[PDB]
This record gives C-alpha cells, structure tokens and sequence, in this order.
C-alpha cells in the first residue's frame, strides 16, 4: 500500500526524527487535490460492469488470433475468465483515486506480473490493447470535471508503461 | 646529429655547419617533446629517478673544482632571477595541460629518445622503456645545465 | 624546471595519472552496486524499516562519524593487510557471480567493486549478523559459538587490532550499544514471509561460501541456519 | 504500514466490491476536518523534550523505590533507558496520529515489545502510569488546558479528534498486558 | 539540503522510479503555504538586528551571574561573540522557512552542538534563555498573521526541543 | 543535494546574509509557475517506457553498425544494459525538473561517468545520440507539438519550461564527452 | 567493569591463549599498588559524611542562581533529593578504589550521563562544582598520604573530565 | 609483540579511552619484576655457545634414526641446519625475557610453525626433545637464582606446549 502520507513519515522513521513543520505541510496539499479525484471514483465505480463489454473486445478486435485452437482466449472457460478479469485492473485503480497513492498498483499488479504472463503463456501486449482504448475514450464534457481526467488519465497509461 | 640523419646529404649538412647541427638537435626535442620542460613523471619514483639524472646534468654546470660555470645562470639584473622563477611555472602548468592524445605521443617518444642517443647496453634501454621521463631528462652534454 | 628534489620550490602535476583514474572508475562502479542493492532493500516508495538509521535524539548523526572513521581504518591498513584482502575479497565475489563469466571479467578489474558487492549481497538477502536471531538457546549458544571463533582473526597475538575497533572518541560505542540492541529488537519483529527467507537462505549462504565439500557441516547449516549467518571472510578481522 | 485512507480498502478488496458513493460519508468528513487534525499535531512535537521529564518524573515522585539500590531504573544506564523509551511512545504515535490508524506503531513497536518487556525486569505496575499522563497531557495539549501554557490556535473545536488520543493509548495496555 | 521535495525525490531515487501521483501531490502543500511562509523572511531580515538586541540580553536577565571569572561571559568580546551566534540562530531557521525542509539548520547548526558545547564549557540552557523570550514577544496579529505565526513559534521551540 | 529553494541559502551563506526581499522574485514566481511545473512532469512520465524505446531504436535506424559484432550493442545481454541506462538518464533530469537545479545529477550520475565509459570503451558519440533524441521528444512533450498524443491542458505560458530541459539534457551530454 | 585484571583475561580470551608471563606479570605490580590505593579507600569511607555537606553547598557557592522557581534547584524537597545525588557520587568514587580501574564509575555513572542532566535541564557543570572543592582540599600531611593522595585524586579527575 | 605494556593500550585504544587508572598500575610491575627477568638474559647471552650445543646433540642422542638416509639428519649440512634452529630459539626466548611477554616467540618463532615442519619432513617430536633437555638442566643456585629460574622455565614450556 504505497500512499501519499505513508511515503512521508517513513524517512522520519528511517532516519529517526520527529514530525516537524516540514513533514506536515505535504498533507496541506492533501486537501484540495484529494477532493478533485474522488468525484471521478464513483463516477467510474458505479459503471464498472458496463464498460468492460467495450474494453475486453477492444483487445479481441485487435487480437482475434488469441481465439485460435490451442491458445489463451480460445474458449468459453477462458472467455469468461477474460471478461471477469478486465475490471480487476480497474478495481486496482478504483482504489488508487480513493487513497490518492499508488497502493494496489504496487501491491497486487507488479511482483511477478512480468513472470506469470510469460509463464501462463498469455500475451503481455493484450491488456494494453484492452485498457488504452478505455483511456483513449475521454470526452471531458460528458465524463467529469476538467481536472478529474488529468491524474486519473495518468494511471491508465501508467499500467501501459509499467506492464510493458 | 650523425645518429638521427635520414639522408647522406643531411649528414653532410651537419658536419660542415656546426650551428645547424646544434639547432637540429634542439628542434627535434621541441616538436617530439623529449625535453625536461615537457616531461611530467607519472609516479613518485620517477620524480626521484628524473631527479637522480639531472643532478649529474647540473653537475656539468660547474668546473672541475666545484666553482660555478657561466652556463647554468638564472639571472643578470636586479629582479630578473626571481622573474625567471615565476616564468617557469607557467611552462610547468601548461606542460601538464596537454590533451589526452598528446601524452600518449611523447610517452613513446621520450622512451625512443633515451635509447637512441644515450643508451648502448640492455640495462640502459631498460630505464628508458620503463620510465620515460627519466630518459627525457638525459641532456646532450654540450649545455651546462 | 628541475626536479622536485632540488632547486625548485612548489608542487607540480595537477594531472590525473593513469593510476588515479583507475580509482575513480572503481568508486563510481562501487557507488552504483551500493545503491543497487538498497533498491532491493526498499522495493516500493514505502521504506522498509531495516533502513532505520537511529532511534533517539542523536543516534542518527552519531552513526555518521563512526562509519567514515571506520572506513578510514580500512584505508589505514598495512601493505600486507591490503594485499591480503585484495585476493580474498575477490574470490568471495567470484562465488556470488554464480554462472556469469561477464561479472568475473570486471571483478578482477575493480577490487573495490569486489568489496562493495560481497557485503551488500548479504544485506539484500538479509543473510547476515543482526538480521536474524535464533529462537531458543538450542541455537543461541550455537549461533554465538562461531562468534567467538570469528574474532580470533581480530586479535592475532592477544593484542587487539583496528578491525573490531568500536569508538574513536569519548562516548561513541555507548550510542552504538543502544542502537544495535534496537536492531536486536528490530530483528525480533519482522514479517512472517520475511523471516522464513532469512533462515532458509543463510543455510544456503554458508554452504556455498564456507562449506566446500563437508556434508557434516550441511547438517549443521540446515538445522541451525543462524550459526551460518555469522560466518564471514578473513578480510574483516572481526 | 497503512493510514486511515488505506485502512478501509483492505476489506473492500476482501469482498472485491468497488468503493461506492455510500463510502463517501467518511471521506467528505475527513478531508474537511483535515486542517483540524494537523492543527493539534503542532502541539504534540512542541512539548517533545519536556515530556520525558513530566510524566516520567511524575512516576518517580509516586514511588521513590526505584532510584536507590533496588530499582530497575537505578543507574543512569537505566534511568535514561526508561525516559529514552519515554519519547519513543511519543514518537511512533505521532506518525499514527495524523495517519488516523495505528498501523505505523503496532507492527514496529507493539508487536514483539511485550516479550521484550519480559526478559528485563521492567515492572508491569510502572508500565501504565506514564502512558496515561502522556495521554492525559495530550488530552490537554489538544484542548489547551495546559495551566501554564496557552499557545497559538485557530480557535473553535478540537475535542472530536481528542477521542483518538484516548483510543490510541488504550491498546498499549491492552497488548502489553 | 533537505527540502519539501528532497525526501519525496529520494523516495523515488532510492526506489529508482519516475515520480508517481503520490509525490506529484507532495508539492501541492508547498504552494498553498508559501503565500505567507516567506512573509517572515524579509520581515525578519528587515528586523533581525533589533531582536538580537532584544533577547540577547534577556538571557543575562535570567542568569545575571555570567560576568563572574571562570565561565564564558566574563569579558567584552566574549559576550560580543555571543551576539553573533544568537544572530546565527534565526539565520539558519530563517533559511528553513523558505527552504521548507529542515536541512541547513541540521546541516550547520543543531547537529554537532552537544559535542562542541561540552568542550567549550557553555550551558545549552543559557542559549534557550534567549530563544524562549522571543516567541512570547511575538504578537499574533501585529507582527505577522496567524498562519504566518504558527510557522514561527513551531520552529522556535523545535529549536529548543533539540537544544534541550 | 540542493535545489532552487535552497540555492539562495547557499548564495546568501558565504557573504553572511539572509534571503532579502528582492531575491524572492525568482521564488515567488516559482510557486505560481509551479502549478504549470507540475503540469509538465506527468506529460513526460506517462509515456516514459516508450521514450527510451523511441530513442535507442532511433540510434539503431541511424547507426546499424553497432548491432554488428564489434559494436558495443551487439549481444542480447548488453542491450538490456543499454535500455536500462537509457531510462536512467531521463529519470534524473526529471528530478531536476521538480528541483530546478543541476545539483541532482553531477553528484549522483555525472561525476566520473565520463571516465567510467572510458574503461568500458562505450563509444561516447553514440551516447550523445541517446541523449539528444530523448531531448527532442522532451521539448515536443512540453509544448505538446508531438504528433500522435493529444493531451488536454490549461492554456497559458509554458515556453520557458521547455527552455530548461534543453539546458539539463545537453549538460549530461556535455559531461559524458 | 574494568580493572587491571579483568582487562587481561578478556584480552587473552579471544586470542585462544592461556595467560603467559606478561598477563600475570601485570598483576605482579597490582599487589604493591593495592597497599597504597586501599589506604585511601576507607579513610574516604570512614569520614564520608564530611564531604557530602560542606562541599554540596560550597558547590552552590559558585552556582547560587538555581534557587529560583522556574529552575529545578529551588526548594527543600529538591535539596532533600539534591544531596542524595552526591551521596551516589561519594559512594561510586569510593568503589573505584577497591577495583584497580574506573570500572564501577563508568559502568554505573557515565553510561546514561549526558542525556538525563539536560532532559532534566540541570546544568552539568554544577555536578563538577562540588569536585573542584574536593580536589585541593585534601592536603598531603593530614588526610591521605603522598602516594594515596595522588591516586584518589587520579580517581577524582576522571569524574571531572568525563562530566564536561 | 604481546608485551606487558602493549597488552593494555590496545584494550583502551579500540574502546577509545585515555590511559586511565586501569593502566597506571598494569605496568607498575615492570621494574620490581624485571629486576629479575633481565638476570637470565645476561646469563643466557654469555653462555649460549654451550647451552645450544648441549641441547643440540641431546636431540641426536635420543633419536639416533635421523642419521639414516631419508631422514632429517643424514648429511653434514642438515646437522648444521639443526644446530642453527635451536640457536634461533635460544635467541627468541632470550628476546622475550627482554620483552616480558610472548612477542618474539609467538610472532617470529611459532606462528605457522606447524606447516613448515610437516611439509619439510621435520619431526616436531624431536624439537620438544631438544628443548626440554635444558628445561631441568638449569640449577637454582648455579645457572641463575630462583626468582630468575621460574622465569626462564616458563618461556620454554610455553614453546613446548605449542609444538606438541
Ligand atoms: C528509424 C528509422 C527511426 C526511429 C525509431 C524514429 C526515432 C525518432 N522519433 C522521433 C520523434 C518522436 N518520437 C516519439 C515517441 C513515440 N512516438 C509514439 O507514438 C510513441 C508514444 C513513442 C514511442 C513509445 C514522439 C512522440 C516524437 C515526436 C513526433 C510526434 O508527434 O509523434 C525523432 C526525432 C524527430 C524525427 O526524426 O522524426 C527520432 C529520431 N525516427 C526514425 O527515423
Ligand atoms: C535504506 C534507506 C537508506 C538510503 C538509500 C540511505 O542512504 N540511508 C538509508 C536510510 C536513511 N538515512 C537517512 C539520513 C542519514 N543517514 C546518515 C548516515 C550516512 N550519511 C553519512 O553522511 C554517512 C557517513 C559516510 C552515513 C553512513 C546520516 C548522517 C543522515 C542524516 C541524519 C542527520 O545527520 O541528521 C534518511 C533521510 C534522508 C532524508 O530524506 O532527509 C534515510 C531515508
Ligand atoms: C569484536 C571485537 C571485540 C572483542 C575482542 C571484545 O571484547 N569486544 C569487541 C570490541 C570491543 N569493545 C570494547 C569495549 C566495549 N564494547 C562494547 C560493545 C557493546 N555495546 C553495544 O552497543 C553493542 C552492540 C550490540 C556491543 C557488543 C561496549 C559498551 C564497550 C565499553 C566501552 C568503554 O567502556 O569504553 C573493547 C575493549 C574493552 C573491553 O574489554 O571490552 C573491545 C576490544
Ligand atoms: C644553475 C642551473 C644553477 C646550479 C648548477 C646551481 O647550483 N644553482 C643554479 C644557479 C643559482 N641560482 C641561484 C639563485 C636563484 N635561482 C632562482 C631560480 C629558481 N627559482 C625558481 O623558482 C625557478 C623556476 C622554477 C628557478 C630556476 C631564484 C629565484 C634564485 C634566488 C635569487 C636571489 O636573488 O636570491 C643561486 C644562488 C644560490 C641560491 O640558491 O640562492 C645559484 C648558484
Ligand atoms: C635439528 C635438531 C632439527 C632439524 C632442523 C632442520 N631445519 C631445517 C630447515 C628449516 N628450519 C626452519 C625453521 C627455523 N629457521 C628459522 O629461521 C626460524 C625462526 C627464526 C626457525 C624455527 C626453516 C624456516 C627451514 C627452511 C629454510 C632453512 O634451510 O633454514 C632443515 C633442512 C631441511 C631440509 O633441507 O630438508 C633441518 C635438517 N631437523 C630435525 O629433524 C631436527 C628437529
Ligand atoms: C482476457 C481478456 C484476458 C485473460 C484472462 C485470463 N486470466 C487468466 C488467469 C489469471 N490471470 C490473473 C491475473 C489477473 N486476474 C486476477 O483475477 C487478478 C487479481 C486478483 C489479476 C492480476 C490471475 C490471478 C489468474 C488466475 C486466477 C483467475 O482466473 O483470475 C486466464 C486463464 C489462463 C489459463 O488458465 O491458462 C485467462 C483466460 N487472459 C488473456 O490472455 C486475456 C488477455
Ligand atoms: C552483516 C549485516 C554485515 C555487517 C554490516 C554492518 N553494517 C553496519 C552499519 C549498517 N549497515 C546497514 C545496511 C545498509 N547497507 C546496505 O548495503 C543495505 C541494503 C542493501 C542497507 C540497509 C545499516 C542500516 C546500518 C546501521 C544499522 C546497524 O547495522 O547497526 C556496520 C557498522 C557497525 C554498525 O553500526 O552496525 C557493519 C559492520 N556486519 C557484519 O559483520 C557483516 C559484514
Ligand atoms: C552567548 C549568547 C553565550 C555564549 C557564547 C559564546 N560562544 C563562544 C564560542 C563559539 N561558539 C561557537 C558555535 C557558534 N558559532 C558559530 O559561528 C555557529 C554557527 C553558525 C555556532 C553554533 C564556536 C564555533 C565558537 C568558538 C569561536 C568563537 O566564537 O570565538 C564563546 C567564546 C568561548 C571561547 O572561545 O573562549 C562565548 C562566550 N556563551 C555564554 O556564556 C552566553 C550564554
Ligand atoms: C544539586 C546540587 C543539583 C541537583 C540535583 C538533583 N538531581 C535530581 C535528580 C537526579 N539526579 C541524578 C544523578 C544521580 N542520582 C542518582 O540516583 C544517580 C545514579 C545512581 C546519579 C548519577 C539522577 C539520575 C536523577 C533522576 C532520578 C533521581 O531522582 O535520582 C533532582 C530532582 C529533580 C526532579 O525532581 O525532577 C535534583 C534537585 N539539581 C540541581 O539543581 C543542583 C545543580
Ligand atoms: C512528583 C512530582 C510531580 C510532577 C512533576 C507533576 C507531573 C504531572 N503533571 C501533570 C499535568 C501536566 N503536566 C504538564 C507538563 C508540563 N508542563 C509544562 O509547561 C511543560 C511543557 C511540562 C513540564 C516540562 C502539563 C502541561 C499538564 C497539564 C496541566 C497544566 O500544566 O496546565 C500530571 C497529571 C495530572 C496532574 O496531576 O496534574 C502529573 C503526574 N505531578 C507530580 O506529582
Ligand atoms: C501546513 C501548515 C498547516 C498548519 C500549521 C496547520 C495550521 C492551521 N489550522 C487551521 C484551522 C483550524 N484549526 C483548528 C484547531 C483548533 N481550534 C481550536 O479551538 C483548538 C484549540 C485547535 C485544535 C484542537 C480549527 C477549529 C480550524 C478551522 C476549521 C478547519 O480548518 O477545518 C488552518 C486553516 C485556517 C487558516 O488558513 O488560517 C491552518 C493553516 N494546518 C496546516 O495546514
Ligand atoms: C497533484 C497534481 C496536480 C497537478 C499536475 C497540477 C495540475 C494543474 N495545472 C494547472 C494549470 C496550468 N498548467 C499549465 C501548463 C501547460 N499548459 C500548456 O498548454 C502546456 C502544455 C503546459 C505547460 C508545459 C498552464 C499554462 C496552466 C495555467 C496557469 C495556472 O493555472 O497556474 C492547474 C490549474 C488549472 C486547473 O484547474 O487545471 C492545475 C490544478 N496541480 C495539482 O494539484
Ligand atoms: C548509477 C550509475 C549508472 C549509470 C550511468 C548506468 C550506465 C552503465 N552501464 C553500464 C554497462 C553498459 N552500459 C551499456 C550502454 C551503452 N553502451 C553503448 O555503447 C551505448 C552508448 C549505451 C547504450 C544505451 C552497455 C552496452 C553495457 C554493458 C557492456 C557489456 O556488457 O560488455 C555500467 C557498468 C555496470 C555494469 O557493467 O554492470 C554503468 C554504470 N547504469 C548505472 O547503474
Ligand atoms: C578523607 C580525608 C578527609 C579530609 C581531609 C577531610 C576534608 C575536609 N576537611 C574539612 C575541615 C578541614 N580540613 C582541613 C585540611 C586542610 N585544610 C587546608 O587548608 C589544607 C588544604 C588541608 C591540609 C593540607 C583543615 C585544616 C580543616 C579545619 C577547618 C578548615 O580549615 O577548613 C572538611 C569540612 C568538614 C569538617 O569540618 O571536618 C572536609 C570535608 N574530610 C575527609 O573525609
């Protein structure tokens, strides 16, 4: 759970000091920008069951060769394990704009994620064909406020650049 | 001069005209930097080894009895001898200010300078192969310094 | 001008000689392998508390003047004691290069990179002294059994040496006293997944660096791993 | 180490449900009184060095049987080591006081110290007196009822987050005993 | 030395990453506080040698014994050498209020103090007899504002929290 | 380590002076141009895993002689080193983008980097290509003139932020050669 | 605990050695000097109630300012406990004379010294102020010998030079 | 070189202490003890040609199988490389009378001696035969005095305890 204020107080443990004025002023900025993203949370979290039906096949419009005989998205027990798993990555980033830090990113989608994609023989470039289409689907008029798709947009291509 | 001439004409040019045979030696050390004034010793033993040979090179700036010759002399007027000192350090700061490609050139040259004109045996061309600045300080015995 | 010995006044050679550049390429390569192991220490932006410098009002600043003055003692060694750990650090650092010819190209090149990579590999896997404590006197008397064996290289002929030197000024090792006893408490309350790798790799740390053929000692390591987490090389006298 | 932000999401993933708009009841409130939080944590550090001579010297005056031969805190090696660990229970809670959860202290201090409080001779009786006064002083140091100091404040309410300074220093005795 | 950003840029340096949205928000409190936090920079630096005279003899008001022989303040230049240092003490905290972080007071002044005052035989309470006269000489609306004022006292007693 | 908020307290130090009232103008302008200075970084580091792959292949399609034998980027191991040190370089100029001073790099990356590619024989002219091509993408990301990613922003002056990422990027080229 | 004898065992402990003819030979001096140092051990003990009283207020005869409230040396219950401290100082200085080193003083007095005089805000030179009256008050032909007057005073200034 | 001086200064060096009261009396015993440990040294130096010669052929009297071909006494020079190697030890134990510890013996005489002999085929059971002949041949009124004979004996059997 990497966060904003857990990132602050740890060096005051690691160097062993007391909380001064310099340590608390970082969370004065955790008033304004903490608020502006939390509107975009439930705006996404109420509709996470709907946006997966255009997010999943956005990979499969690009990669329909994963439905070949002897493949990764070939059949219905893998298809319904695909359509179940595309929003798990968003529930990671649903909690990202809840705490404000990158907690469930660096806790549940990093360690060995480069490994088990190669080890379970599923393409690493497949999810980036599934979720960039979600990030490149931004109409700031009908989505949210102006700044609410600024930090929120930066997560959805962080997983693009971290995973591959 | 007879043991660096490439031609047989150039040999004759040094035998007949003695002021040319002088400055043909001196000009070769300026361009192929095998003088004392261009040699920076790369170690503390070399700075002893270079100091060991020019104690003999300064020893011919004095006569057979130990009184001073006219050759080694660093001043003639009131304040000139101090001005020769503040002169020579700017030579020294710029001798050690060469490029990385020109320290490599005179490293092999001073080794070649010592074992061509002064060495006649195998140990004499061992101090020149191993420490170039010790061979670079080998003067030509027509000076006093 | 003349030589430095006679007839000349001030110093020369403000030029990095060929030995002098060899030290800097050693030091840059050593600071990189130092910082790279500490990236394996803290694997998030949240600090793991084995990077805890000090814990009272002044112990953090007190760890500074001890660490560099200890490094001054490693610089202050004899010609024998510098030629010894030259050859002795590298063949431990050969061993950590498990099957790599490329790393053992440049560990015979940079002896400080040999020195900087052997001890930080231990601190990455926390397979060293104050990172793992035994569970009972079953192993406590066993883990400290090699501890009095290790300092036999420290004091060679009864007279002490500067390897195990603790304080250089008044009231220094007494702040080091209360610090590492907190590390002895910081070693006591680690995670569940954490401690179950410190033991099961210190019993592999000895079997490659110290055992070399003895299947009896492998019984000692695989039942008592904390007795191997004190074993070190001859270079540290302690 | 978590905070009260990252405290509430470890059960939301444990039911795998998204953070709803029903969950915003705590999150509207905490950012709004967030300036009411750190406006008391200034007072916590501003009596740091004097705290280990207030409650700890308020303990030896309750029982002088510790400074003579016969006490745990008899020499200066253990006189300091009682008040050196006085200020650590100031220190670790300050990270947790602004965090809204004791995830900072209760792993690095409260787990393992109970058995560290076993092998020494540190009394269970004098293990609870200092933690009450250094709660009851910070009860006052939130409320500014310090009888010889009233410092600068944006005046109003702060006794709502004075509930945590009692809700934090009870689990010291609940887990060491 | 240490700043507002130095910790959160080393928390991405020791991690070895580009700065995430955790420390992207860390500079938000840097700009909400600077409206009146370097207010006390040149207000102090326009009035610094008035308060060196105001509190610099208010330690000799408390301890009026220092002119006795044997201790420090027994001749004219030694107490004149005191007034340099009590200028220096709100030098390197006046640095700190615009630096934000607590670097150059630890880097220069407050660390190493215990070792040099023991050797040079001067009481560390005999300093804080001057500093504790300053904060109760500050007025809440008159000298600066309130949110300006909290970053004066909480640096001033944090000084004696590490001097005592 | 230093930065522009703490560069002045180095500058005021050696003449024994303070932070005067007229020197604030670089720094009072900082916190108002900081709202766009934070709007500059997340434009860069969103696309950052492409930025080394855009650039070092730009050295490959410029010079294909290095993937031959004899080249310093031939083997499959050494390009894993190269892409690693490709993304190191912008990871540290991104720090000076938030710091505003060169005192991040030549104490952590440039001191001796000139001499540690000497003994490894890394061709320093080839590393200049991996510096400048990264710099060209940086100014196109700041001014948003790069073709195939259109990011929303706030309008206003930004023409001086790209002016300084040139000054940092050419400096790391200035000290490797 | 450090002495002559408990040095050379722990010196010859870790060396894997049996005590040879220097290790015992150091104790060969430790028997004749014990006659001259324990002549002063009990004369201090047989007259210890003298030094605890007209040196503890003679300590106050150059540090008299502590008697004021706000400080910690002001009233009788903080004289009831004040003279108790030098009782622990006149005890601990007696026990060094039956050891042969600075063993019990460093183990019991110096460990933890510097951190409880200043967190109690006690001026630590006032704990040296008693000892200066003690030193040159012990004359040679009356109190101790000439060879016992030197080494108890050599035991004495260790408590001087370690406190500040 | 472990001497009765050097054993204590290294103990105070690594801890970082001055020469204290544990160090004043530790070398008090180097005058009244070395009033007799020198008495064997001028007795050994003026009678070393005979003491070495007596202890030399006492080895060859006992183990007369060294003369055989293959062993360590078969030729004239191996006769001299044995009568030399006791003159070395009768210098080294002369030297540690002058040191007063084990210094010349444990450094230059016995350190790694159990590797040269076992590789060069030298019977270390014959070395203790040639040393112990003089270990009783000393006569407490005739060789030296009894305060010097216990001194000289204690350095021989320490060497005998080493090689055995
Ligand atoms: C070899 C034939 C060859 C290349 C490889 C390539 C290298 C190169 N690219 C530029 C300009 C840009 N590079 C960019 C990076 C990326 N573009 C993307 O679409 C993704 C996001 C990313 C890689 C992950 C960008 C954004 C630009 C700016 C233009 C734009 O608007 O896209 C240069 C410098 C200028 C140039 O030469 O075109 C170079 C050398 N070019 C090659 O010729
Ligand atoms: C594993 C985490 C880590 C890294 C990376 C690191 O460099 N240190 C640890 C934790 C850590 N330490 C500090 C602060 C200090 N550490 C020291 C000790 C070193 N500094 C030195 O100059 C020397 C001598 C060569 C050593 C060993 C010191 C002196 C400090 C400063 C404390 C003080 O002087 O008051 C920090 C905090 C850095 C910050 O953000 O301020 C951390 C996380
Ligand atoms: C490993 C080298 C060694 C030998 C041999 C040995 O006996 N002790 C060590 C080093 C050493 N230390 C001293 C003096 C002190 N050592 C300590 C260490 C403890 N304090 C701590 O905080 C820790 C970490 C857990 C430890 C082990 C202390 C407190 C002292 C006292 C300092 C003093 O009184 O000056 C000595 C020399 C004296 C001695 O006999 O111990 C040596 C060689
Ligand atoms: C000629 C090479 C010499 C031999 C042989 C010798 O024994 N001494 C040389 C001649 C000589 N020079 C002086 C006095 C001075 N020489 C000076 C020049 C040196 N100082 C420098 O900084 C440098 C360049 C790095 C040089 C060459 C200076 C200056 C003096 C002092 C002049 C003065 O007026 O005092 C003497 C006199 C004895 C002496 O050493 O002072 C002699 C014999
Ligand atoms: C005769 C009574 C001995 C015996 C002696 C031999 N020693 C031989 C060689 C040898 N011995 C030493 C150790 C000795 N020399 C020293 O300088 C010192 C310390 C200062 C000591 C203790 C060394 C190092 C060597 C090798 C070098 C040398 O020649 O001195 C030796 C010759 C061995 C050979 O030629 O194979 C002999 C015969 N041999 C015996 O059996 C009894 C015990
Ligand atoms: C369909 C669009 C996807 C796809 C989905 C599949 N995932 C399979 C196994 C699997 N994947 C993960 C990672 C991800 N799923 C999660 O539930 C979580 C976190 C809780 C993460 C990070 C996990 C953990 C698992 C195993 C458990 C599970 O089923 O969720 C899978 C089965 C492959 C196989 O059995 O060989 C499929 C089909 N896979 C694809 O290739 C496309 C891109
Ligand atoms: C077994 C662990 C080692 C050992 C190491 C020593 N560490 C000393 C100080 C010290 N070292 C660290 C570790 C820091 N360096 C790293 O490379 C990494 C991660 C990769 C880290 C975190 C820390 C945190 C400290 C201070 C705390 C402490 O250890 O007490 C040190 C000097 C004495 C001391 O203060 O401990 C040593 C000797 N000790 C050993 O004998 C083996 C080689
Ligand atoms: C005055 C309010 C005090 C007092 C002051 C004295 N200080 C003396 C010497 C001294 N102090 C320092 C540390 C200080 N100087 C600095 O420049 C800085 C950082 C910027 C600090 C913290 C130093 C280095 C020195 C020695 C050099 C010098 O100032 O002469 C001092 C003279 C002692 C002496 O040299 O004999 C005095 C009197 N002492 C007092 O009694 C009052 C309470
Ligand atoms: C009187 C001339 C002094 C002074 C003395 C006070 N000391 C107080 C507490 C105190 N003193 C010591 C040092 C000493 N006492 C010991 O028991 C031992 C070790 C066995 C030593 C070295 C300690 C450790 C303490 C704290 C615990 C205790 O009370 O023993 C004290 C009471 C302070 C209070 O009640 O808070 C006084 C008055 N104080 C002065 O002002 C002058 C200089
Ligand atoms: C036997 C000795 C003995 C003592 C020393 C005191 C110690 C002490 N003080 C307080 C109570 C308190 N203690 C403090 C502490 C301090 N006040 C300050 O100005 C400083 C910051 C700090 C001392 C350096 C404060 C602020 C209060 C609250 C009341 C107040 O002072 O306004 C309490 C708990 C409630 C109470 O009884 O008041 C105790 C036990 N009591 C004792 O019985
Ligand atoms: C980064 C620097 C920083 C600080 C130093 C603190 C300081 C601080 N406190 C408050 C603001 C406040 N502080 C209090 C606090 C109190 N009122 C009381 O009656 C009690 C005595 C006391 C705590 C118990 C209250 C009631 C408010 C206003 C309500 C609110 O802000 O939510 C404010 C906002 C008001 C203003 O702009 O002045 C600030 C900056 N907060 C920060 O962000
Ligand atoms: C914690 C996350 C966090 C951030 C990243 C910043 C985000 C941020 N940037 C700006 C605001 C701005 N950002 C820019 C920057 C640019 N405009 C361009 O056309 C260029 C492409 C680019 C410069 C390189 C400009 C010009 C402004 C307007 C000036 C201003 O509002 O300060 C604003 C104010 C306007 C708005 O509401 O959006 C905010 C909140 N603040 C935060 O709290
Ligand atoms: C903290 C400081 C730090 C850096 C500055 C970087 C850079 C860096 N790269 C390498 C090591 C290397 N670096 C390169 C990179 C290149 N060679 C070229 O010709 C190109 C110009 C460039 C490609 C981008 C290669 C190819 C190697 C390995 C050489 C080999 O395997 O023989 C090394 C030596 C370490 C090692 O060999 O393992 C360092 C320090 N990494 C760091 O950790
Ligand atoms: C362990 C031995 C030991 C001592 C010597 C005394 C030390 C001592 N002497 C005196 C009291 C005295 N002490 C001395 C001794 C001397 N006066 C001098 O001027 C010289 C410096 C010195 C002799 C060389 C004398 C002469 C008195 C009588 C009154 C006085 O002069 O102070 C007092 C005050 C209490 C009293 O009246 O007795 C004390 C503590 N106590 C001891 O426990």
């Amino acid at each position: 759970m990497k966060s904003v204020i857990t990132t602050v107080v740890s060096a005051a443990d690691a160097a062993g000091r007391f909380p001064s004025n310099s340590d608390l002023e970082s969370i004065q900025g955790n008033i304004q920008r903490s608020a502006a993203r939390l509107e975009a949370a439930e705006k996404l979290a109420g509709n996470h069951e709907a946006v997966v039906k255009e997010a999943g096949d956005a990979c499969f419009a690009k990669y329909a060769y994963l439905k070949n005989p002897g493949e990764a998205g070939e059949n219905q027990e893998k298809i319904n394990k695909c359509y179940r798993d595309v929003d798990h990555y968003m529930r990671l980033v649903n909690y990202c704009l809840v705490v404000g830090g990158t907690g469930p990113l660096d806790e549940w989608g990093i360690a060995g994620a480069r490994e088990v994609y190669r080890t379970l023989n599923l393409p690493t470039s497949a999810y980036v064909a599934s979720i960039a289409y979600t990030r490149d689907r931004l109409c700031v008029p009908r989505d949210m406020s102006a700044q609410a798709g600024v930090e929120f947009s930066a997560y959805l291509d962080y997983l693009i650049n971290a995973l591959s | 001069a007879l043991i660096l001439a490439q031609n047989d004409h150039q040999e004759k040019q040094y035998i007949k005209y003695p002021k040319l045979a002088a400055a043909a030696l001196m000009a070769s050390t300026e361009v192929t930097r095998a003088c004392q004034r261009y040699a920076v010793p790369e170690s503390i033993e070399e700075e002893f080894l270079a100091a060991s040979v020019d104690k003999v090179n300064k020893m011919r700036g004095t006569t057979a009895s130990g009184v001073y010759k006219s050759s080694c002399v660093e001043g003639n007027a009131k304040g000139q001898a101090e001005q020769a000192r503040v002169a020579a350090l700017a030579v020294a700061f710029r001798s050690a200010q060469k490029s990385a490609s020109q320290f490599a050139a005179e490293r092999y040259a001073q080794s070649k300078y010592g074992r061509d004109l002064f060495s006649s045996t195998h140990f004499e061309e061992g101090y020149a192969n191993t420490y170039p600045a010790m061979a670079a300080a080998k003067r030509a015995s027509s000076y006093g310094y | 001008q003349t030589g430095l010995v006679n007839s000349k006044f001030s110093a020369r050679m403000a030029k990095k000689t060929a030995k002098q550049t060899k030290n800097k390429v050693d030091e840059y390569m050593a600071r990189s392998v130092q910082r790279q192991y500490k990236q394996a220490a803290v694997a998030t932006g949240v600090y793991g508390t084995q990077c805890t410098e000090g814990t009272v009002k002044g112990a953090a600043e007190a760890s500074r003047s001890a660490a560099l003055s200890r490094q001054f003692r490693i610089k202050q060694r004899s010609a024998f004691s510098k030629a010894h750990d030259l050859f002795e650090f590298r063949k431990h650092a050969i061993i950590a290069a498990a099957g790599c010819s490329y790393e053992e190209k440049m560990v015979t090149r940079f002896p400080k990179l040999a020195a900087a990579m052997v001890l930080g590999q231990t601190e990455m896997m926390r397979t060293c002294s104050r990172y793992v404590v035994p569970e009972s006197v079953e192993e406590e008397y066993m883990a400290a059994s090699v501890d009095k064996q290790m300092k036999r290289r420290g004091a060679p002929g009864g007279v002490y040496s500067l390897s195990c030197a603790e304080g250089v000024a008044k009231g220094q090792a007494e702040i080091a006293r209360v610090s590492a006893l907190g590390a002895a408490y910081r070693a006591a309350s680690k995670s569940a997944s954490a401690v179950t790798a410190e033991r099961y790799n210190s019993m592999a740390y000895g079997r490659v660096h110290f055992a070399h053929g003895c299947s009896y000692e492998e019984q000692q390591f695989n039942k008592y791993p904390a007795a191997a987490a004190a074993m070190r090389s001859d270079s540290y006298g302690y | 180490m978590l905070d009260a932000f990252s405290r509430v999401v470890v059960n939301s993933d444990a039911k795998a449900a998204y953070v709803g708009g029903s969950d915003l009841q705590a999150l509207k409130s905490f950012i709004a009184d967030g300036n009411k939080r750190l406006d008391a944590v200034n007072s916590i550090v501003s009596n740091a060095s004097c705290m280990v001579s207030d409650a700890v010297s308020g303990m030896i005056c309750e029982n002088p049987g510790l400074i003579s031969p016969g006490g745990n805190c008899y020499t200066n090696r253990r006189m300091a080591a009682c008040l050196r660990d006085g200020e650590i229970i100031l220190r670790y809670v300050s990270y947790a006081l602004l965090a809204g959860d004791a995830s900072v202290l209760e792993d690095r201090c409260l787990n393992g110290l109970k058995e560290t409080y076993i092998a020494l001779g540190v009394p269970t009786n004098s293990s609870i007196r200092a933690v009450s006064i250094m709660k009851a002083q910070a009860v006052a140091f939130i409320t500014n009822t310090a009888t010889e100091r009233k410092m600068s404040f944006a005046a109003g309410d702060c006794t709502s987050l004075a509930s945590e300074v009692a809700s934090y220093f009870d689990r010291v005795g609940a887990a060491i005993s």
